[PDB]
């Protein structure tokens, strides 16, 4: 049972699997058995993982760390399994893992300098490990010696470096000391300039000097200087302006294309301007055609991030340009949103293939994966839907409907959920629509055919109301569905919303009694669910039914689980024989708080 | 016959309790006494029934389950759709026997609800009488025809 989902997790796509499975595992574990089972098993899988390392082991292990978290045993199993799993990316894996596990500085600093200098003798991910760990002048000196040994990977070294530089942010003097020192290598000066210009007069001066120098080994210096220039960003601004324009026009046209374009983008972010804007428009044209020849618009992204400007001419020019160019659509979405309104509304009206107003024709069978560069058509499905969500932000209805039907099944979730939320926030009102309601509930019961249906029910319940009211034959079908699928608790709340006018409460009471006589442990779980249902129901009565039921629950107070608790809770909530039960139960639970404490809270 | 509804029902609870507890005798007497009950109000019982049924003393046990259920039912639309999904998924051993038992079960208990079938139309993929009565219905009603599938029901 528990072992099942355990192995399922550990084995682990893999990531999310192990994640959710382990989450549920430790959660449902609910703290001679518990201790034993948990410790033994989990630690066995800690060794098992540390040996097995792919990353199934790793992932699930770190998950177990977080779960066991949510100090002695902590750091114990931490260093144990981590070092057992640590001398690809498993380095950074256990790095971050143990990092948050510890602090999210002794044995920490110990093993830090130890293993770091260990792999540093010819280290990096270990440096960054202890960096994030010790993150939120031992750091100063450590980092000094480290950066020495390693630099002259240098990436992860730079990670630990910027991490320390951050952590300190007196020490500014030691930092500026090491700064002038290194200032007195490619990767070295790269990381240096980066962290520095991110987080001083002649600092920035000599920066601009060496940087603009190397500006006029390629991509290395490209990114180094670029990152430096933006971070350090009037005299600075003007020197940066000149060097920027220079290198920009240099690279484009001549790799360095986007990079200098990126540095310029960051400058604009820091920042006729319309000349540079039209130049940026041509550059964006060629860049779109660059990713197109490739197939990157990130420049357009950062440019949008810079400001709103250049007016509808250049604005809509580039709009049409990039719109005709995978989250670039999303980036563009955010951009156009941040822009103004005109082009926003425009692209909103685009909707691609195949949608527009007018008209009441060409709806259902799209049906037409019209290729362009074409597809496997499914990309494009996840993306059809994503894009749909974005554009959203009868024709609407019909289109979205047919769509949702088609791409929900099959396979992957998507459409149904999407169009669900969509039409949800779309219509009603929609003052008088038969079709809206009908199709809505239609898709609803359609959903009755997993968790999709659940969250769908959430959205639906949100929408509600007189719709679901008219439903009530079909909503009764929905009530059946509610009963059936477990867990089934999900349905409960939904059902609760359905009250007033309906004939429900009869059937409700049915279910109630059913649970009552049902009076095993899983049946107790479902029972609790039912209790909750009663709570949420919050309709009224059946008075004495409620009384006797409550009595049954009172019997059920003994042993079991917090089910009994919440049972009393909800019971009370709605809304006397009171005393005897009350006193006995309560006082007990008080005495009995240790250890349930669900029980005590309930009692309250 | 009927008494009490309750005296039965709790005793019925003891019974299903035993039922959950692979002795073929279990399954046999199970489906048997199931049919014996017939009407009416046993509900949680009926779920456990659908539940115990969802376990798939063997396949044929589960088949007979589906049958007896259909009979005594001829509501829960809940457990209906539930076990519907169950078997129809099991639907790509019993697969023949299952095809019949489930087809029949459906026709029996169903429909007036096009939903179930419509889904099950898809879910089927992969068987006639079911389909026949289904489309027939889709056009317009028709009684009986279930006698074909099963018989007793022995008084």
């Amino acid at each position: 049972n528990v072992k099942a989902f355990d192995l399922i997790f550990t084995k682990l796509n893999q990531l999310e699997r192990v994640a959710a499975s382990y989450e549920l595992k430790s959660c449902l574990i609910s703290l001679v058995s518990t201790e034993y089972f948990q410790r033994f098993s989990n630690d066995i899988n800690n060794k098992v993982f540390e040996l097995i390392h792919d990353s199934n082991e790793k992932l699930g292990g770190v998950l177990a760390v977080d779960t066991l978290i949510d100090e002695l045993p902590n750091q114990t199993s931490r260093l144990a399994n981590y070092l057992r799993v640590l001398i690809d990316i498993e380095v950074m894996r256990a790095a971050a893992t143990t990092l948050g596990k510890l602090a999210v500085l002794t044995s920490e600093f110990v093993e830090f300098e130890v293993k770091t200098c260990i792999e540093w003798l010819t280290q990096e991910y270990r440096k960054h490990a202890s960096l994030l760990i010790i993150s939120s002048y031992p750091f100063v000196n450590s980092i000094l010696d480290n950066i020495w040994r390693a630099l002259r990977k240098l990436v992860i070294r730079t990670d630990a470096a910027v991490t320390l530089g951050k952590c300190l942010t007196s020490s500014l003097t030691k930092k500026w000391v090491q700064r002038l020192f290194n200032g007195c290598i490619h990767g070295t000066l790269l990381v240096y300039r980066q962290l520095v210009s991110l987080e001083l007069k002649d600092k920035y001066e000599e920066i601009y000097e060496t940087t603009m120098k190397h500006r006029d080994n390629i991509i290395i210096r490209k990114e180094i200087y670029a990152i430096i220039p933006v971070l350090a960003a009037d005299p600075k601004l003007f020197t940066q302006k000149y060097l920027d324009a220079t290198m920009i026009h240099y690279l484009t046209l001549l790799l360095s294309d986007k990079g200098p374009i990126l540095v310029s983008i960051g400058d604009i972010a820091y920042h006729i301007g319309p000349y540079l804007d039209a130049i940026v428009e041509n550059l964006r044209d060629g860049l779109e055609t660059k990713f197109k020849t490739r197939k990157e618009k990130d420049i357009f992204y950062c440019v949008s991030k810079l400001a709103c400007a250049v007016r509808p001419l250049l604005a809509k020019y580039l709009n049409r340009g990039l719109l005709d160019a995978s989250d670039h659509m999303q980036e563009t979405l955010l951009v156009i949103c941040e822009k103004i309104s005109m082009e926003v509304t425009v692209n909103e009206k685009l909707l691609n293939i195949i949608c527009l107003v007018l008209s009441g024709e060409k709806f259902r069978p799209p049906g037409s994966p019209t290729p362009m560069k074409s597809l496997s058509s499914e990309t494009a499905r996840a993306y059809r839907d994503q894009s749909l969500l974005r554009k959203t932000g009868t024709l609407d209805a019909m289109i979205l409907r047919k769509a949702l039907r088609m791409l929900s099944d099959i396979k992957p979730k998507y459409s149904l959920t999407e169009f669900i939320r969509r039409v949800i926030i779309s219509y009603m009102e929609h003052d008088n629509m038969q079709v809206r309601k009908l199709a809505a509930l239609t898709s609803c019961d359609l959903f009755v055919k997993s968790l999709y249906a659940l969250n769908v029910v959430s959205e639906v319940l949100s929408k509600l109301l007189t719709v679901a009211i008219t439903d009530p034959v079909a909503e009764i079908r929905l009530e059946i569905l509610k009963h059936l699928d477990r867990l089934s608790q999900p349905d409960n709340t939904k059902l609760l919303f359905m009250a007033l006018n309906d004939e429900v409460f009869a059937i409700q009471m049915e279910a109630m009694k059913i649970c009552g006589r049902l009076a095993v442990i899983p049946s107790l779980r479902k029972t609790l669910i039912q209790l909750l249902t009663e709570l949420k129901h919050s309709k009224m009565t059946r008075k004495k039914e409620e009384c006797a039921s409550l009595l049954c629950t009172l019997i059920s107070s003994s042993s079991d689980v917090t089910k009994p608790y919440l049972e009393p809770v909800i019971e009370i909530l709605l809304p006397s024989a009171v005393a005897s039960t009350a006193l006995k139960a309560l006082g007990e639970i008080s005495v009995v708080g240790g250890e349930d404490m669900l029980p005590f809270l309930d009692e309250l | 016959l009927e008494g009490e509804f309750n005296p039965h029902l709790p005793t019925i609870l003891s019974l299903f309790l035993d039922v959950l507890e692979n002795k073929k005798v279990v399954s046999v007497r199970i489906l048997k006494s199931l049919v014996v009950f017939g009407p009416h109000l046993e509900e949680y019982v009926h779920l456990v029934l659908p539940t115990i049924i969802k376990l798939s003393s063997g396949n044929l046990k589960k088949a007979a389950i589906i049958t007896i259920g259909r009979l005594s039912k001829n509501n829960a639309l809940e457990m209906s759709s539930r076990i519907v999904q169950a078997l129809v998924r099991v639907l790509n051993e019993t697969e023949y026997v299952k095809a019949t038992m489930n087809t029949l079960s459906l026709l029996l208990l169903q429909l007036n609800i096009d939903f179930t079938v419509f889904i099950p139309v898809i879910n089927k993929t992969l068987t006639i009488y079911d389909r026949l009565v289904a489309k027939l219905l889709n056009n317009e009603p028709l009684p009986t025809k279930i006698i074909i599938d099963k018989d007793f029901d022995l008084p």
